[PDB]
């Protein structure tokens, strides 16, 4: 209502709208390779910063915030993991997805065994995964976000976000985004930097975070409710493993092997075997950009911990009483939520702290973050209808037809995502954002699992890797199924869930599913008749350097010498700096 | 201490790298 923010978020559009009118003027959105695949022109910074975009969304402040003020700083592991994943995108992954010549990865699967069956069966795996684990997140924290910094009605701003970043998808292609990223980045950092700031100087430095974190308990611990009562001192007070991303391998939150193992399974998949990531990489001039851009991402990939955990968990050192509530009366009375209230972690700190001014920037972040996401998941979405699906219906479509299918395609999942807004607001609490990490570890790994036997293992075949997938899900689904039906409840109220389907970390079920998955894949692969070498050129991490002629069931990645060295060198930095972060809060 | 921790870290992982570089050098050629 003070005009500086109103002013600040019409610059912030005004930024948009000139970015995407000087995309649409330079690039050709006529064919699918450039509405689709940016024209596979788009340089390493592009890369890097639609990487990191197209990832960080509202779910991110909303979450980790939250779940830093709930649990402390181990959930860093989550953003932290992908640092190392990304070397495997543009190193392993990306330089066969290159000689392949692949548009989507279910035709990557395609090509590399053969059937019909793999690419559907993938394809609508992806779309399902797309509503669960990307759109639910963005339009809940989204709408956490308007309920506690705005407090406008949480259905018409949904209905708005989601029609305004319809248009801003439709409207370019590939190369649109990944520039609009470029600038939606440089927001969100800078935006989330200035909150990071104000943050640290309301506790009294980074000393005041560390000294202050574990007294930041509520004082309200006693319920007017028989069968609550006094509330355990194990929930209200911090955890005193708080500091320490490596925690207790059997009673930890997030157990340390379940952080590094499932997590690199979890986000193998996320990063290096899925549409919305990949088509990013697919879109690069060469494979010095996407390596490149790859770095870029890496390092963005750090300041999650410093610009939204740390940030959640001061928060919970200064409204101890509204954060880290625990008596469900107080709990409801302070957002709504009889489980909890992490998830105002971050949107009180906009509310409180922020300024006349820089309120409306922090509402841009959360604009270029929710939008940003929004738009790389409905254009990937997009793209894996109308090229896996359409193109089953319709083979000779041609480019006119695609790109028509291709749009009203973005129509149809708002609509679909608008359908699934009341069913994902069912979710209380942080509730949520364990749910889609369970989800994302029941039914990712599998998909893992083909996509690294696929890269390394030209033994697999077609029966393999499809009954690897089959089981796969139903492995899975015999977790996530007994599971949601048990519900979660809070630490206040423990859900009746046996110990057995899941004492066990749903990050340690990642671990054991792709072992699994990947023995039933080799198991059936090496029972039936093999894919001979004909088939394989330039599908297979082996065969990326052929020149041999494939028999089907760009092609040049080679690099300058120099500029492959100057790349090599700054993926082994960038993997220094992680490792020392991750010993720093160990 | 933080920093030792982030120290041996990267110590042990610039270990590893250099045996990723024998193994690859002496096993692929
Ligand atoms: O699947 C693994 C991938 O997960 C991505 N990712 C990270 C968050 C943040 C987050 C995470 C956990 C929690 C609560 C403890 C459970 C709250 C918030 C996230 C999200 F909220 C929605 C959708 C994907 C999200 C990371 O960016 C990526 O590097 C990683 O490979
Ligand atoms: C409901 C209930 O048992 N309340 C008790 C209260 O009687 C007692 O004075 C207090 C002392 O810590 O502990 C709590
Ligand atoms: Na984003």
């Amino acid at each position: 209502d003070n005009p500086a923010d109103i002013l600040v978020i019409a610059a912030y559009f005004l930024l948009v709208i000139g970015v995407g009118l000087w995309s649409m003027c330079r690039t050709n959105r006529g064919t699918v390779g450039g509405y689709f695949l940016a024209g596979r022109s788009m340089v390493w910074w592009p890369v890097g910063a639609s990487l990191f975009a197209s990832n960080i969304g509202s779910g991110h402040f909303v979450g980790l915030a939250g779940t830093g003020a709930a649990s402390g700083l181990a959930v860093a592991g989550f953003e932290w993991n992908a640092l190392f994943v990304v070397l495997l995108l543009g190193w392993l992954f990306a330089p066969v997805y290159l000689t392949a010549g692949v548009i989507t990865m279910p035709q990557y699967l395609r090509k590399r065994f053969g059937g019909r069956r793999i690419r559907l069966y993938l394809s609508v795996l992806s779309l399902f995964l797309y509503i669960f684990t990307k759109i639910s997140v963005d339009m809940f924290s989204g709408a956490v976000f308007i309920q506690q910094a705005l407090g406008w009605n949480i259905y018409a701003s949904v209905i708005a976000l989601l029609g305004i970043t319809m248009i801003y998808t439709v409207t370019g292609g590939l190369a649109a985004l990944m520039y609009t990223d470029t600038v939606q980045t440089f927001v969100i950092l800078g935006g989330a930097c200035i909150l990071m700031g104000y943050a640290f100087h309301e506790v009294g430095g980074y000393s005041g975070l560390f000294d202050k974190y574990l007294g930041a308990a509520t004082s309200l611990t006693v319920s007017e409710d028989p069968a609550v009562g006094n509330i355990s001192s194990f929930c209200y007070r911090p955890r005193p493993d708080s500091y320490h991303l490596l925690r207790h391998p059997v009673t930890g939150d997030l157990p340390w092997p379940a952080l590094l193992l499932g997590l690199t399974i979890v986000s193998g998949w996320y990063w290096c075997s899925d549409q919305v990531i990949v088509q990013r990489c697919l879109a690069g001039k060469s494979l010095t950009h996407i390596k490149a851009g790859c770095i870029l991402c890496g390092y963005l990939k750090l300041t999650p911990m410093f610009l939204m955990v740390m940030p959640g968990m001061i928060s919970r050192i200064l409204y101890p009483d509204e954060v880290a509530c625990v008596v469900p009366e107080v709990c409801r009375r302070v957002c709504g939520t009889e489980v909890g209230c992490s998830n105002i972690a971050y949107p009180r700190l906009v509310v409180k702290l922020m300024p006349n001014g820089l309120r409306g920037l922090m509402l841009a972040v959360m604009l270029a973050a929710l939008m940003s996401s929004l738009a790389s998941i409905f254009n990937s979405s997009s793209t894996l209808f109308t090229m896996d699906i359409y193109t089953r219906l319709r083979p000779r479509a041609g480019d006119r037809e695609l790109l028509l299918v291709g749009r009203l395609w973005v129509v149809f999942i708002v609509v679909v995502s608008v359908a699934w807004l009341p069913v994902v607001q069912a979710a209380q609490g942080g509730q949520l954002f364990d749910y889609i990490q369970a989800v994302s570890s029941y039914l990712a790994p599998p998909v893992s699992a083909v996509f690294v036997l696929a890269l390394f293992v030209p033994r697999v075949n077609e029966q393999g890797a499809f009954w690897g997938l089959i089981g796969g899900l139903l492995m899975g689904l015999a977790r996530l199924i007994p599971e949601f039906s048990f519900g979660s409840g809070s630490c206040v109220q423990p859900s009746a869930c046996p110990a057995f389907l899941c004492g066990v970390h749903y990050l340690y079920f990642a671990i054991v599913l792709f072992f699994c998955s990947g023995l039933l894949t080799l198991t059936v692969s090496l029972c039936t008749a093999p894919i001979p070498r004909k088939h394989l050129h330039r599908l297979v991490f082996s065969l990326r350097h052929s020149k041999e002629e494939r028999e089907d069931l760009l092609e040049d990645i080679s690099e300058d010498p120099s500029w492959a060295r100057v790349v090599n060198l700054n993926a082994l930095l960038m993997m220094a700096v992680a490792v020392f972060l991750w010993g720093f809060y160990a | 201490q933080p920093w030792m921790q982030g120290l041996i870290a990267v110590a042990v992982f610039l270990v590893l790298v250099a045996i990723a570089f024998a193994v690859n050098h002496f096993w692929c050629q």
